[PDB]
RNA sequence: AGCAGAGUGGCGCAGCGGAAGCGUGCUGGGCCCAUAACCCAGAGGUCGAUGGAUCGAAACCAUCCUCUGCUACCA
């Protein structure tokens, strides 16, 4: 076996500075800082930030967003963006963690890298550093 | 010129006729009763909808169309009177469909004479007379017969060859009478597996397609199309769906019955039905 | 350049759930083993996998989920041999890997090759640790012998070793072509590797099994040969090893959604057995294999091509058990078969035997 | 390759051969001592690309693209 110890050590992808990213889930945690008139608005903004910045093109986290206990609420511009209700910031921010965590990143590879496709039926989801088939829906 | 949809002038009782609203006031509402050449006539306020009324905006609003029951018809003072509250929706449906139909009469009736410089318009009533009212008298009623009079008259020119028209107003009532009616291309549809079986079954169904593809009716082609090698839809596209839905099942009948004599087992997937 | 001839290898491709053998089988043959939406939408395998390239070689791609492990035993009853791909995610796989070992041992495919792969996705730790559990786990087992070479399937790295090595110490066995000919019918196209005699496009050919008609009882099928393909490419001849591809007489409505599935096909002339009850001489393992005394009436599953089927013990013995079918098994000749039961909802290899 | 809806004038259904039409929701008033109920008024202007007249084309009708919901079975 130490020949193919000594080939895992030499079978690597080419040798660069980076290293092992065991649990490298990307906290750029930039929840929204959401000014609630106490009644019946939320305000999302930093919303055009995640949502050019991170690899999920626009009206894509509109559904997920609105999908989440149903509230109604479009576009008001992406940034203050009107959603229907009171949430807290927590929260909204912990959906946004569930969105990173299963459906623009999988532990497959969390790399920021995982751009938007879609095949004949359902959307699909690769990844430019491995290109597997991420097909979401639940 | 705009006048009466029809050969009457004044409207009958009891009919419904739909009706756009001008004024609102104290003691009823104006209103214009498009159907019968623009004239006005009123509905009382009273006289609206047997309900505990809360908004009169909510009921008729300044600048929609719709229908009423005309109640009290009077000549020699000419006052329209109509209603609401004896209106059921079915009588409202058919009451939106005929003038709808008529409102399709007097755009090609507008049509023609338009095209035709006919800016004469005591004449523009007598062609209203010389086709439209006569024809509401051939089949006896206003819209639905003159419809079955139109029916004709963009598929078979001869009971157009009962007016009276010059050389010219052939012309043009051809011209708009043929390209706003017809854009039916109705083409009789029915997707369908023929299942039969044996020790032979390659033959069995290779002579099911023997069949299927000599059994053809000549004016009305009873097309075939392959998918999956045990699927095909049954096409055929003429006009008349009589024709077309019963020689299509009987062409699949002697399809399956010739080979019925092997052992001939049905897939059944849809139904003869046009578009 | 590479002769064009039917394939004359079937390598299958086993793991844990998940762990990336489909992506492997891809990578070694080139073609999508993944037929139904649900299994693309699941990113599970759920119908039996087939794939080819020259080398001509073919890959088997097993399911690595727990449910759908059944009709790969099946299929792996057909198959000529395998490859055991090992995932950097865990050392101790999923179980399953160790159950299709076994019946790997007990069906006699000694010749196994360990294959390590997503080395780079892992650390250097779990290698080690892997190298241990590799160590305790093969011991003992048919899976003892084989060697591991790390590569990365998906990535194409070290790939030309991979098939030197794998051509080498894998070899493609023979054919034993004096026994009555038999070709394998996987799904209904029909897929499978022609194990004796050979067969012509245009030639009266035979359905085995055939079907149950609607006491009612199953008459042997013979039809006729439409065409003679190799995967989706026409071949004159086929010999053992890959998928080939069988056409027949049946309409496809008939055979759709694979209602002739594991069935057996040789020619129309061939006299195969149809039988309701058989005889099998069999020993029992000391173990529960499925998870992470036998009494008459109850239901097994023997796998004979792709077929799975059951039938009722009207007396059971120490090796032996008569079974009366729900619907007919074609039994040709005297053959190899590994025994399963079904419990707590999945189906748990017993035992194996032959049928005498 | 089979069946429908779509190429938003303010959220949602599209109201049908004359442009938001309505249900809803939002923002704001009125009624009430208050609240609910109910009533009322409001929103930056080729609304896929192409043909044919028209007083007519987001809302005519045919065409090409995409989308959704629904196919089937084998690679």
């Amino acid at each position: 076996y130490e020949e193919l110890l000594n080939r895992v050590f030499n079978i690597m992808r080419e040798k660069n500075p980076d290293m092992v990213a065991g649990e490298k889930r990307k906290f750029v945690m930039k929840p929204p800082q959401v000014v609630r008139v106490g009644t019946k608005k939320t305000s999302f903004v930093n919303f055009t930030d995640i949502c050019k910045l991170l690899h999920r093109q626009p009206k894509h986290l509109l559904a997920f967003l609105l999908a989440e206990l149903g509230t109604s609420g479009s576009i008001d511009g992406n940034n203050q963006l009107v959603i229907k209700g009171r949430f807290q910031q927590k929260q909204i921010e912990n959906v946004l963690r569930r969105y990173i965590k299963e459906y623009v990143t999988c532990h497959t590879c969390r790399s920021p890298d995982t751009i938007l496709q879609k095949d004949t039926r359902l959307y699909f989801l690769q990844c430019e550093t491995c290109h597997s088939r991420c097909s979401v829906a639940s | 010129l705009s006048c009466r949809f029809y050969q009457h002038k004044f409207p009958e009782v009891e009919d419904v006729v739909m009706v756009n609203v001008r004024s609102i006031a104290e003691m009823g509402a104006y209103v214009s009763l498009l159907e019968y050449n623009n004239i006005e006539g009123m509905i009382l306020l009273s006289e609206l909808s047997r309900r505990r009324i809360r908004s009169i905006n909510k009921l008729i609003r300044i600048g929609r169309n719709e229908c009423v029951v005309v109640i009290r018809v009077d000549k020699e003072k000419g006052y329209i009177d109509l209603s609401k509250r004896r209106v059921s929706p079915e009588e409202a449906i058919k009451c939106e469909d005929k003038f709808t139909k008529s409102k399709t009469v007097y755009s090609i009736l507008r049509h023609v004479a338009e095209v035709l410089e006919y800016t004469k318009d005591e004449q523009l009533e007598s062609l209203f007379q010389r086709t439209a009212w006569v024809f509401d008298d051939k089949y006896k009623r206003p819209g639905y017969g003159a419809y079955d009079a139109f029916k004709h008259a963009v598929s078979d020119p001869s009971i157009l060859d009962s007016l009276d028209l010059n050389e010219d107003e052939r012309e043009v009532l051809i011209n708009n009478i043929n390209r706003r009616l017809t854009p039916q291309a109705v083409k009789i549809r029915a997707d369908i597996e023929v299942a039969c079986y044996g020790y032979e079954g390659i033959d069995a169904v290779k002579e099911a397609l023997r069949a299927g593809l000599n059994c053809s009716t000549e004016n009305m082609p009873i097309k075939i199309n392959l998918i999956a090698p045990p699927r095909y839809v049954m096409t055929t596209t003429t006009l008349e769906r009589t024709e077309g839905l019963s020689v299509l099942s009987q062409a699949m009948a002697v399809i399956k019955e010739k080979i019925e004599e092997k052992r001939g087992v049905f897939n059944v997937q849809m139904e003869p039905k046009v578009v | 350049e590479v002769i064009s001839r039917q394939a004359t290898i079937n390598i299958g491709t086993i793991g844990h759930v998940a762990h990336g053998k489909s992506t492997v089988v891809k990578a070694i043959s080139g073609v999508h083993t993944v037929r139904f939406k649900n299994e693309l939408e699941r990113n599970i395998t759920i119908k039996l996998g087939y794939a080819n390239a020259k080398i001509h070689v073919s890959f088997v791609d097993c399911p690595g989920h727990d449910i759908l492990m059944a009709t790969m035993l099946n299929g792996a009853a057909v198959m000529d041999a395998a490859l055991l791909l090992i995932a950097g995610n865990e050392s101790c796989p999923q179980p399953q890997t160790s159950e299709h070992l076994a019946a790997i041992e007990i069906m006699k495919l000694k010749h196994i090759l360990i294959l390590q792969n997503k080395i780079d996705l892992v650390k250097e730790s779990q290698a080690k640790e892997q190298y241990e559990q590799i160590l305790a786990f093969v011991q003992g087992t048919v899976a003892e012998g084989a060697p591991i070479i790390p590569i990365s399937a998906q990535l194409k790295y070290n790939i030309e070793v991979v098939c030197e090595y794998i051509v080498k110490k894998i070899p493609v066995p023979p054919r034993d072509f004096t026994s009555e000919p038999r070709l394998i019918v996987i799904r209904s196209v029909a897929g499978g590797s022609i194990l004796k005699g050979v067969l012509k496009v245009g030639q009266e050919i035979e359905v085995r099994p055939g079907i149950v008609s609607k006491k009612l009882m199953c008459k042997p099928i013979f039809s006729k040969i439409v065409s003679l393909f190799a995967e989706h490419n026409d071949l004159q001849y086929a010999a053992p090893g890959g998928l080939i591809g069988v056409g027949t007489k049946i309409d496809p409505t008939l055979c759709r959604a694979d209602r002739m599935v594991g069935q057996v096909l040789g020619a129309v002339g061939a006299l195969p057995e149809i039988f309701t009850e058989l005889e099998i001489s069999y020993f029992l393992l000391r173990r529960l294999l499925g998870v992470r005394k036998l009494s008459k009436n109850e239901v097994l599953m023997v796998n004979i091509g792709s077929l799975s089927t059951g039938g009722r013990v009207s007396a059971v013995k120490a090796d032996l058990g008569k079974i009366v079918l729900t619907n007919p098994v074609c039994t040709e000749v005297g053959e190899k078969i590994a025994l399963s039961r079904r419990v707590e909802k999945h189906w748990r290899l017993i035992g194996w035997g032959q049928i005498r």
